[PDB]
């Protein structure tokens, strides 16, 4: 997950 | 600028994300993105012109945002869908399998429906809690950028997610995409915002  | 959401905006010459909604506190004008975009003071810019600073943001943790905006801008109600608008209701919220689309400068709008809230998005900065999660595809650049159901209800602003090496999870199945909002209701209500509508 990675913000965009 | 005409303040739409779904539009781009860079914050001090560099990154881009998109605008999440248009909003008022008092006689300020502003629109909610998200909190990874800025820090407090950074500048915002729209097609090359200043437009106004971040506010408030919380990053990690949750990840929001308000930029105040100068009296010159002009606040619309509206969620940009390619060429039309989708315009702003109220914020109900839509619970788990509804129908919502997202609007964002990387892959414009897509649609998709809620599959589960209160959900954790483990980001390299740190643990960001409580994010509802939909099926709706989305990019780098798409960040603040609005969630909204057709009928107008206005949910949140884009987070984060799982993105394959092309940027964006639109070439991966929707049983398989997991796009995250921040809520806007305890924005709204942190900052002590109102959202405007039409």
């Amino acid at each position: 997950a990675a913000p965009l | 600028a005409n303040i739409v959401g779904g539009i781009e905006y860079s914050i001090n010459n560099a990154s881009l994300c998109s605008v999440g909604f248009s909003v008022t506190r008092g006689a300020t004008k502003g629109f909610v993105t998200a909190g990874h975009c800025g820090t407090v003071n950074a500048t915002a810019r729209i097609g090359g012109a200043v437009v106004g600073t971040f506010a408030a943001r919380v990053f990690p943790g949750n990840d929001r945002a308000w930029v105040s905006l100068t009296s010159a801008q002009t606040l619309l109600p509206r969620v940009a869908n390619g060429s039309s608008f989708v315009t702003v209701r109220g914020s109900t919220e839509a619970a788990v399998g509804a129908a919502v689309c997202r609007s964002g400068r990387t892959t414009g709008y897509q649609c998709g429906t809620i599959t589960a809230k209160n959900v954790t998005a483990n980001y390299a900065e740190g643990a960001v809690r409580g994010l509802t999660q939909g099926n709706a595809c989305m990019g780098r650049g798409d960040s603040g950028g609005s969630w909204i159901t057709s009928a107008g209800q206005a949910q949140g602003v884009m987070s984060g997610g799982n993105v394959q090496s092309n940027g964006n999870n639109c070439g991966i199945p929707a049983s398989q995409r997991s796009s995250l909002f921040e809520r806007l209701q305890p924005i709204l209500s942190q900052y002590g915002l109102s959202l405007v509508t039409g």
